[PDB]
C-alpha cells in the first residue's frame, strides 16, 4: 500500500522524510563513537537530534502492556499518527527535550508532559 | 548515446570516489566543488519513476544538457523540475528533433540547435 | 562470530574514509596557515626592527617597560586549540606552563593565568587556578585586528603596574612532521636588539609618550606571531594524526578481512560436512 | 577459592580491585587502536598508566628458564604480592617507569630497578 | 626470473630504478590530487616529471592495432628496451617533450618524433 496513488499526498511524504532522516541518522551514528559529536558539521548535528526525537515519538503504551508499562494504554488515530510525525520532521519541537517521547500517545501529550519535567 | 554516455561516465566515475569523503568540509579547492556539484546533479538527472520509461531521443537531450553543465545554476532540488520544463519547451520541436535524432542519430551536427534552445529559452525565462 | 566482526569492519571502512576526510582538508588549511605567515614575515621583520632600535639605541634604560624591577607578581599566556583531535599538540604545551608555576609559585594569588582556546580554559577551570582572560572561537584564519583588543588587556595591565614578568607559550612550526613547544619572556625587555647602524629619530614627542605607544605595537606583533606559527603548528600535528589514524584503521580492515575469509571458509566446509554425513546416516 | 569466607579480606580487595582496572583496559583498547592515548584524559589516561604496571608486575622470572635467559628465578610468598599490588594500585608508586616492573619478584626490586635506570 | 643470477646487471638495475620511481610518483598522486604541482620540491618535481615519462615510454604501438588506429606496429628487443630506460633515468632527455615518448617503440623514434614537432 506504500504507492502515490493509493495514499494521500503528505502520508506518502511523511513517511518517505521518516526514512531517509532515520536511514542518513544510522550511517552518521556508528562514526560518532570513533570521532566524536564535536568533530561533525551543524547538517548532521541537526540530523542527530531530530532523528532521536523522531525514533523515541514512534513508541507507544499498549492496553494489553499496562503490567509491564506501569501506564494505561492509548489509541492513536491515522490524521494524527500523520500530524505529530510531520511537526518533528519540520523541526516544530527542536526545543522538546528527547525524553518526551517515550511511552506517550498523540504530540499535544509530549508538550503537557514537557511542562510537567518543569521545561 | 556514445558521444554523451562518455561524458557521463567520467563525471560519475569521479564522483563515487570523492563523495564517501568529502561530503561534510566546509571549504575546499574549487575543482573539487565542482566536481560534487556536478556528481550532485547528474546522480538527480538518472532518478526515475515506475511505469514512466523514456524514449532515447529524449533520454540523450536531458544528458547532453546535464554533462555540458548547463544545470550549474539550477538548485540540487530543482533538477527534477528542469527535466519537465525543457522536456515540455522541446515538446513544440517533438516534429523537428524526433525526426532528426530518430533518423541521423548524428548528435554532432545537432550541437548548436540544442545549445541554442536550451541557452536562451531558460537565461530569458529565468532572469 | 562472522555476522559480528563484519559489523566492525563496515565500522572501520566508514571511519577510516573520514579521518581521511579530516587529514585532506587539513592538508589544504596547513598550506594556507604557512603562505599567510610568511606573507606577514617582512612586515613583522620591518615593525619589529624600527621599533626595537629607537628603544636601545642612543639612550639609556629610564621606562618601565625596558628597566628592571623587584617582582611583585607576573602573569602567562598559553594558547591552545578549540578541538580536541589535534593529538599532543595541546598536553605538551599545559604540561610545560603546568610543572614551570608550580616549581616557583605555591600560592594562585602570585601569578595570572591568560588562556587562549577551549581545551586549554577547561585545564584551568578543572583542578583551581585564577584566569584574567579566556578568548575562545576565534576564526581559522585570524587577522591582526582580531586579537587586537586581547593584546591590548595584556600590555596595558603590564603598563599600569600590575604585572612585573610576562611569559608566553606556544608551538613552533618547525616541518609538517615536527613542532617544538616553545617559551618566550615578552616583559620587561631586559634585552633588545642592536643593528650595529643608526639614523635619526624625531625629538619633539615626549621619551615616556614615545615608548608607550611603540611597547604595544611590539607586544601585539609577538602575540599575532605566536599564533601564525600555533595555528601552522595545529593543522600540521592534525594532518599526522589524522595520518596514523587512517594507517591504523586501514590496517585493521585488512586483519579483519583475513580473519572473515577463515570464518567464511570454515563455515563452509562445517555446513557441508554435516550434510553429508546426515545424507549418508539416511 | 576466590569467595570473601576462604580468603584473607585484604586478599580479596586486592584480587578484586585488580580485575576491575584489567576490565576497564580492555574496553579502552579497541579505541586506542585507531586514535592512539593522546585523546583521553583524566580517570581514563591515569587508568592505563596503572594497568601497564600491573600487567608488567604479573611477569616473573622462573628457575626453569635460566636456561633460556641469563636472569636467576625467583620465588614470590603471598604477603610479599598482596603488599606490592596494594601499593601500585593506591598510587605510591606512580612516579616509578613501567619498564621497572618487568621480569621481578617483591615491590622492593622495584625500586631499586628505577634507581638503576636513574630516570 | 627477476633474480640478477638470470637477468644481467643492468636489467635487474633498470627494473629496480623504474619501480622505486613508479612507487614515489604513486604516493605523490594523492598530494597532487589536494595541493598544486608549482609548491612540491625540485627533487620532488625532477621525480614528478621522470617518472609520467617513464609511464609512458612503457606503452607501445602493437601490429595486431593497425585496424582501429594509423599507427603500424613495433617489436622492441630485450637489449634495445633495457638500452632505452637507461638513458631515461640519468635524464639525459628530460628536455624533451612527454609526447614523444606516448604510444612508441624504441628510444631513437623518441628523438626522431621530437625533431618532427
Amino acid at each position: 500500500i506504500m504507492d502515490p496513488r493509493i495514499v494521500s499526498e503528505e502520508h506518502y511524504e511523511v513517511a518517505r522524510r521518516v526514512r531517509e532522516i532515520l536511514q542518513r541518522y544510522k550511517d552518521l551514528q556508528d562514526i560518532i563513537a570513533i570521532l566524536g559529536m564535536e568533530e561533525l558539521s551543524e547538517e548532521d548535528k541537526l540530523i542527530v537530534q531530530r532523528a532521536r526525537k523522531i525514533q523515541r515519538f514512534l513508541s507507544q503504551p499498549f492496553h494489553v502492556a499496562e503490567h509491564f508499562t506501569g501506564r494505561p494504554g492509548k489509541y492513536v488515530p491515522i490524521e494524527d499518527t500523520i500530524r505529530g510525525f510531520k511537526e518533528i520532521l519540520d523541526g516544530k519541537l527542536d526545543d522538546v527535550p528527547e525524553q518526551a517521547f517515550y511511552m506517550v500517545g498523540t504530540i499535544e501529550e509530549a508538550v503537557e508532559k514537557a511542562k510537567k519535567m518543569k521545561k | 548515446m556514445k558521444q554523451v554516455a562518455g561524458k557521463l561516465r567520467l563525471d560519475l566515475a569521479q564522483y563515487r570516489e570523492l563523495q564517501a569523503f568529502a561530503q561534510f568540509a566546509s571549504d575546499l579547492d574549487e575543482a573539487t566543488r565542482a566536481q560534487l556539484e556536478r556528481g550532485q546533479r547528474m546522480t538527480e538527472i538518472l532518478k526515475q519513476p515506475q511505469y514512466s520509461p523514456m524514449p532515447v531521443e529524449k533520454q540523450v537531450v536531458i544528458i547532453y544538457a546535464g554533462t555540458n553543465g548547463y544545470l550549474d545554476d539550477i538548485p540540487v532540488e530543482k533538477v527534477k523540475e528542469f527535466e519537465d520544463g525543457f522536456l515540455e519547451y522541446i515538446e513544440s520541436k517533438h516534429p523537428d528533433i524526433l525526426e532528426e535524432i530518430r533518423e541521423k542519430k548524428a548528435l554532432d551536427d545537432e550541437l548548436e540547435e540544442k545549445l541554442k534552445k536550451a541557452i536562451k529559452e531558460f537565461k530569458a525565462t529565468f532572469k | 562470530s562472522l555476522r559480528d566482526i563484519k559489523t566492525r569492519i563496515n565500522a572501520t571502512k566508514k571511519t577510516s574514509q573520514i579521518t581521511k576526510a579530516m587529514e585532506m582538508v587539513s592538508t589544504s588549511k596547513l598550506n594556507r596557515a604557512e603562505q599567510n605567515a610568511k606573507s606577514f614575515v617582512p612586515y613583522m621583520e620591518k615593525i619589529q626592527e624600527v621599533v626595537a632600535n629607537v628603544a636601545l639605541g642612543a639612550g639609556g634604560a629610564s621606562h618601565p617597560m625596558l628597566v628592571s624591577r623587584p617582582v611583585k607578581k607576573t602573569g602567562y599566556l598559553v594558547i591552545t586549540s578549540d578541538r580536541g583531535l589535534a593529538g599532543a599538540y595541546n598536553s605538551n604545551v599545559l604540561r610545560l606552563v603546568y610543572q614551570t608555576i608550580q616549581k616557583r609559585h605555591a600560592c594562585p594569588d602570585e601569578y595570572a593565568i591568560i588562556v587562549i582556546g577551549r581545551v586549554g580554559l577547561s585545564f584551568f577551570r578543572k583542578r583551581n587556578m585564577p584566569v584574567i582572560l579566556d578568548i575562545t572561537r576565534l576564526p581559522d584564519q585570524p587577522s591582526f585586528a582580531d586579537i587586537k583588543e586581547i593584546a591590548r588587556k595584556t600590555v596595558g595591565l603590564f603598563a599600569d603596574g600590575t604585572f612585573d614578568e610576562l611569559y608566553m607559550y606556544y608551538n613552533h612550526y618547525v616541518s609538517a612532521i615536527q613542532q617544538e613547544v616553545t617559551e618566550r619572556k615578552l616583559l620587561p625587555l631586559t634585552d633588545l636588539a642592536e643593528n650595529k647602524q643608526r639614523t635619526v629619530y624625531e625629538f619633539e614627542p615626549s621619551q615616556e609618550e614615545c615608548l608607550d605607544v611603540l611597547l604595544p605595537q611590539y607586544a601585539e606583533s609577538l602575540i599575532y606571531g605566536a599564533l601564525l606559527d600555533a595555528k601552522a603548528s595545529e593543522h600540521a600535528a592534525r594532518m599526522t594524526a589524522m595520518k596514523n589514524a587512517t594507517d591504523n584503521a586501514n590496517e585493521l580492515i585488512r586483519t579483519l578481512t583475513l580473519s572473515y575469509n577463515r570464518a567464511r571458509q570454515a563455515a563452509i566446509t562445517q555446513e557441508i560436512t554435516e550434510i553429508v554425513a546426515g545424507a549418508n546416516a539416511l
